[PDB]
């Protein structure tokens, strides 16, 4: 269980990180896709593997650019980190009520 | 041992990353992006798990399929100490992305202004 919470405080300190620059993400920019790519998508996908699988919690999270119908790539960025972000509320909830 | 090493330099398991490294886990190891141990350790701010992962090896310049090195990735999340690390290990300043940003570009565009400061006067 202690790997678990290892994994949270891990996740927690990289959201503190990713939760600020996604405001600063271009995500239209080659640049700006990359690096979300790089430094945000996948390292959710790394913790939330890392959550789910003492809970035999089995999902494959993805981006949906089409719940995000802005111009603005900031906005993307900002919306995409949205959706991480649920994601992980949403596995929580599968691992209270696995707990329960 | 490579995907756990990957998770544990991630993670910030200093514990587990030395086990690994003693057990003979590759200093190279490649998640589905690119990084290296050292690319994610770098980017979380984990320094004793970047200088472990130093010592034993790691190529400090590599780069991810998205054209990142650690040094973009810490200049990225804004881990001073890291940078200067890095930089201390021989980290290219001007290694570039696929669209030719460097660490500079992306710590002055992210708003990490000591970094910022820091790779311009190495450059």
């Amino acid at each position: 269980i202690k790997a678990f919470e290892e994994t949270l405080k891990g996740f927690e300190t990289w959201l503190k990180v990713a939760m600020q620059k996604a405001t600063l993400i271009d995500y239209n920019s080659l640049t700006g896709q990359a690096l979300f790519q790089s430094a945000i998508y996948a390292p959710a996908l790394s913790f939330f593997s890392s959550m789910g699988a003492p809970f035999g919690i089995i999902e494959t999270f993805t981006l949906a650019p089409t719940k995000c119908p802005y111009l603005d790539g900031l906005k993307i960025s900002a919306c995409l980190m949205e959706q991480v972000i649920q994601n992980y509320r949403m596995i929580v909830a599968l691992i209270q009520n696995k707990l329960s | 041992l490579g995907k756990k090493l990957l998770e544990a330099a991630l993670i910030g398991q200093d514990d587990e990353v030395r086990i690994l490294m003693a057990n003979g886990a590759d200093v190279n190891a490649m998640d589905n992006f690119g990084h290296t141990p050292l690319h994610l350790a770098a980017m979380m701010g984990h320094l004793e798990i970047v200088e472990v992962l130093l010592k034993t090896g790691a190529d400090v310049n590599a780069f991810d399929l998205t054209g990142f090195t650690p040094l973009h990735l810490a200049a990225y999340a804004g881990h001073l100490e890291i940078v200067e690390v890095l930089l201390k290990h021989g980290a290219d300043v001007n290694a570039q992305d696929q669209d030719g940003a460097t660490p500079f570009d992306l710590a002055a565009w992210l708003g990490n202004e000591d970094i910022a400061e820091v790779l311009q006067k190495a450059a």
